[PDB]
């Protein structure tokens, strides 16, 4: 194949990760960047409380959001098994 | 004089613009889908025109046999021809009901002493006709000369 | 013109010598056993699935693949041939096009003109006059560059995963977590959710 | 047609792309053909054949077109053709045989 | 299908035979 | 309906989807142009188009439906009832004319 | 119209897109030439192209469609028939001449 | 365009690109020194270039198309359409001259049939 | 062959490298610098926060500038593998 | 001829290495990640065909 | 000009680096052409063909050289002579037989 | 000189495009040096390899001279320029020396 | 006088910067396309300007007669021409509707004993008969002497 | 298709025969 297909294949593979990522990326990032944006306002000097929620966060994340990343994830891997062969060439 | 009438918005729009290119003075008559013209140039127009692809028994034998007659006359402007008969053949209203009829036309021209008609001159006729006849499509006219010779391919 | 007895069957068992290589080079098994190998590793699982399984499903899947070219053979030279009705060479002759046919279905023109070029072959007037010396050559590097696409295709996904989940533990600051150990779970739970393996032999054997 | 083409949209898949291109080649097929005198607006229907599973063999794609003629303007026998010219050479290995030309009344042309 | 070809064909070879014969009889 | 129906699709579409939006598309522009047809006031058409399964050994040739709102009176002519079969099945991949059925709005089957 | 088309700056785009582009282009500049001789008014070229293998496994040859509208009354020459159809054949790799249709703006077959 | 086409090279050029945009440049130098010939106001080339195939019943060969603009009433030479032939062959890397079709702003094909 | 014909090629080797690399690693520190010149500003106390914008500031310029250096990496293999004959002598 | 074979897989190597660390996750293994583009380039340099070239014009 | 490829990028591929030399290959062979008393100015296209591979005896290039002489300066058979050796050499493996020049008129001066 | 342009590494083809601009820049020089030369151009074209056969192509030169207004070259001139420019060239056999005067005569 | 009307903006262009280079007073008939010049000076500059490449029936037989005419006229101010006739055979417009003709042109000089014509002054001549007639190509004009011998090549 | 180009061919070759009668009968 050209390298462009290549691209555009890797194109629609980090979109997917991507998509994958996000749910629990940014909810991670917004506990964390409260509970620091909190613990700065009330001068309550340790790093380590912030760890605490983020978990919680990342695993209500996953019981509220778990199926949906799991089915779109899988749309995509049925297609690019069924696509293989017709990329040779 | 009426150079044509029951023209489409499309077809008058065109011709009205051909008309101006060749600064050819003209009226069309309000609300009347008709383009009264020069009386002089109407059939010359006509032939100019249909070169660039624009645009009871009694009566219909009468209105056919007038048509015919217009055609034939229309045709006659041309510089090569001496004289014109045009015969339109539309069967009468398909008395045959699964069956399916379609207008023809036969022309019939007698050229001066040796000249001859060109393509350009030939393909006029040939939608003269075709436009005049609702339905006649150009692959039903025929055009012969004077020692039956075809001149439609 | 016809071989002799003794002479055919010593033609019969040299030729039965041969089989590990015609069945590499000349039929679908080489690109099957490369595909299964790359996903094999591509799991994580450098031994799970045996050597032993994995060679007899590539050979039962090459098997079902060359069906039609094995029975093409069969009608066209070797059934003559065993009612006698023809020789042993002109059946030789008659077997190689079903084969060779197949073989050009499945090759690069690249290939099959770097072949020609290098061994100084006279110009050849379409895919009717092609020696095997030269097709044989082109059709496996074919099926060599065929397996690797398909292969490097087929890592997509497990290298989502893989980076979706490192970049989970990550963001959370578990810096001293590898992520091969919990991949490796979720990789096996992809494969099997998909129907995995009998979806790949689908497509491996469509391709063909 | 090319318009549904460059609409600035983010790559969706080949089988999205795939749909655009019929899309718009059938557009196009349509515009050439009421851009032809006695054609008022064409409609062109591309069915390209789809690959099937463990089989080589090859489907040929076919076409339907539907024109509306200008009042009374019928389609000579070579317009009835020229038509089909055009639609066969559009669609790569569309054989003739495979284009149905329709009137506005449900004549086939073809 | 090619049956109305080849009737068309059959016409237009009749059509021409029919003309060169009335050219010459004709004058 | 219409091929506007898949130009706003979201972000989440699985093939599954895209197919069924595909369909959808594909019945409403066959319903416009036999609606475009004179005789014709209101066209409906129904592709039941097979999704190919090895599971089975024969994949049933495509079939569709159509019914049609005449005008009042307007009855559609045999050629009529063929153009339309000619039309349906060519805009169906592998379509055999003969798995078209054409309806009118009385329940009358106008092909065969 | 075509050559600025495929220049038009766009990073989202695909090998097929790239072609596709191509297409488009050469369809436009062959139009273009065609509506550039003295008879034709307007010109419309369309190209199918049949996508490529890098196998060994049949190779066809492509076709070509070009629809002409004349001025008023401006035949086409036997020999501008020819010309046209030896021009668009030239701008198609392997496109054998007798596959390009040239047709008028009432329907009639040049070819 | 021609030359100064490949100027703004933007990093995002594929191969493919590179070849069309080489394609589209030489049509114009070509068409460039032709017009320079005194009796030609404008000049149009279209080359088909088709990467090559190693079956011989299978192989064609570059061709191209050359439209010229004369000025009023300056009809082309024998020698001059000869002098076109062999420019345009030569400048597309083995292109048979019998392959290059020369036709004027007419229709008329000035090359052999 | 010579330490010259093999010193002169691990030079174009990793000047290949260094512009292959060079887009991500820069747009990863300018973003990690930014976000942490912000965090100190506003006297955050986080370890984690700068690790999503330079996972979607790598992901973008990858997107960005995938068909520069996969092309030039193509083109650098290829002339590599052309010259190789001569490279023994 | 074999430690210069070397060289583009290396490159590939280092330059994932590199990226993957820099960005933070230093706890990959940067082999795994390598092969799918390893492979990548081998395909679309025509790895295989100008390798037999360069053999055949080393004689 | 030379210089063309003195002022470059680094971004630029091999494709670019032989289209521009063939292009400063072009520029100063007319340059030295024009530089012949009767040239008043030249022009010059050469046809490298690309790399073999799928051709057998590979294949040799070729040139196509137009002059515009001083007015009523007529080449002599000598001159043609020399034009040809000098863009034949200028370009490896260029058979003299494949040069073709042409004057400002469209007159063919070799053959 | 122009090889030293403070120029960053470019391509081993770059060096070699170079290498071939210099020689042809100090040839043509030491040429118009000579008396009855007012200036030359000098042109090489140094031969490509094949690709699978073991063919060593010969190098060819094509030199313009622009002579002194009128003064010619002599037989020895048209001796010594030859020698110098395949000297200069590895492997230029003479006789692929063009030698051309500002008139369009072949000298050599 | 007239040196020369009906000039292209292009060939205008070029003979006035010819005919400034040479020093010689001219005055372009305003939108006469047309540049009277010196009388003495318009055979010997049409010549010069030809080396350059610069720029009824009995009507047509008198258009064409004068055209032969004027063109031997000036082809006798050549040197080494002691007289000039020029035959112009134009075809009558094409009868023939399928086949295609073209201009063509007979030049013969009388020589001054001992004198020849150069191939640049052969040139000029060629070029200033195919530039007088619309549609006759270069190679359409035959140059012979008085002896018979083809002087075009 | 084919039928029709070879009865124009054959029409031209009997209008051209045609022709060279008339030119010779004429004067």
């Amino acid at each position: 194949m050209t390298p462009e297909s290549v691209m555009m294949m890797g194109t629609e593979a980090m979109k997917v990760a991507l998509a994958l990522a996000a749910p629990l990326l940014l909810v991670a990032l917004i506990t964390g960047l409260i509970i620091s944006i909190l613990q700065a306002a009330t001068q309550i000097n340790e790093m380590t409380l912030s760890f605490i929620p983020k978990i919680v966060a990342v695993f209500i994340a996953i019981i509220v959001a778990g199926p949906w990343m799991l089915n779109l994830l899988l749309d995509y891997v049925r297609t690019l098994f069924s696509n293989l062969p017709y990329i040779i060439g | 004089r009426t150079l044509f009438s029951n023209l489409s918005d499309q077809d008058g729009g065109a011709i009205v613009a051909q008309l101006t290119q060749m600064n050819i003075p003209y009226r069309f008559a309000n609300g009347s889908g008709a383009i009264e013209v020069p009386a002089d140039k109407v059939h010359e127009l006509r032939l100019r025109l249909a070169q660039q692809g624009l645009p009871q028994f009694s009566e219909q034998v009468n209105y056919q046999r007038a048509l015919e007659g217009e055609l034939a006359r229309t045709i006659e402007t041309l510089g090569p021809v001496k004289s014109a008969r045009v015969h339109l053949a539309m069967p009468k209203p398909s008395l045959f009901v699964r069956e399916q009829k379609s207008p023809s036309a036969s022309v019939t021209v007698t050229l001066e002493p040796g000249r001859a008609l060109d393509e350009g001159q030939i393909s006029a006729v040939v939608h003269l006709v075709s436009s005049a006849v609702a339905g006649l499509p150009p692959g039903n006219v025929t055009l012969v000369d004077q020692s039956g010779h075809l001149l439609t391919q | 013109q016809s071989w002799s007895l003794s002479v055919q069957t010593l033609v019969f068992i040299t030729s039965l010598t041969f089989l590990p290589a015609i069945l590499l080079m000349m039929t679908s098994f080489t690109r099957i056993i490369i595909v299964f190998g790359l996903l094999r590793n591509a799991l994580g699982t450098p031994s799970a699935p045996p050597n032993q399984v994995l060679l007899g499903l590539a050979l039962f899947l090459t098997f079902f693949i060359m069906s039609p070219v094995i029975d093409k053979i069969y009608v066209d030279a070797y059934q003559p041939f065993s009612e006698q009705k023809i020789s042993m060479q002109e059946a030789l002759d008659k077997g190689a096009q079903p084969l060779r046919a197949f073989m050009l279905r499945q090759t690069r023109e690249a290939d099959l003109a770097l072949f020609a070029r290098l061994a100084n072959s006279g110009p050849l007037q379409g895919p009717e006059a092609v020696p095997m010396r030269i097709l044989l050559p082109a059709y496996v590097t074919s099926e060599l560059k065929t397996a690797f696409q398909i292969g490097f295709t087929i890592f997509i996904p497990f290298l989502i995963i893989d980076l979706v989940i490192a970049s989970v533990l990550m963001a959370l600051g578990m810096m001293m977590v590898p992520p091969a150990t919990i991949a490796l779970p979720f990789k096996l739970m992809l494969f099997v959710l998909v129907d995995g393996w009998q979806l790949l032999m689908g497509s491996l054997a469509q391709s063909f | 047609g090319f318009e549904l083409l460059d609409q600035e949209k983010f790559g969706i898949s080949q089988f999205s792309e795939q749909v655009n291109y019929q899309r718009a080649l059938e557009g196009e097929l349509a515009r050439t053909i009421e851009t032809l005198g006695p054609v008022k607006s064409a409609r062109v229907h591309l069915a390209m054949p789809k690959p099937s599973l463990f089989v080589r063999e090859q489907k040929s794609p076919s076409a339907s077109v539907t024109v509306t003629l200008e009042p009374g303007r019928a389609l000579d026998e070579g317009q009835i053709s020229a038509v089909v010219h055009l639609v066969s050479s559009a669609v790569a290995g569309l054989p003739p045989g495979n284009v149905t030309l329709v009137d506005q009344s449900g004549h086939l042309l073809t | 299908d090619l049956n109305d070809a080849q009737l068309k064909f059959a016409n237009d070879v009749e059509s021409r035979i029919q003309r060169r014969i009335e050219a010459i009889l004709s004058p």
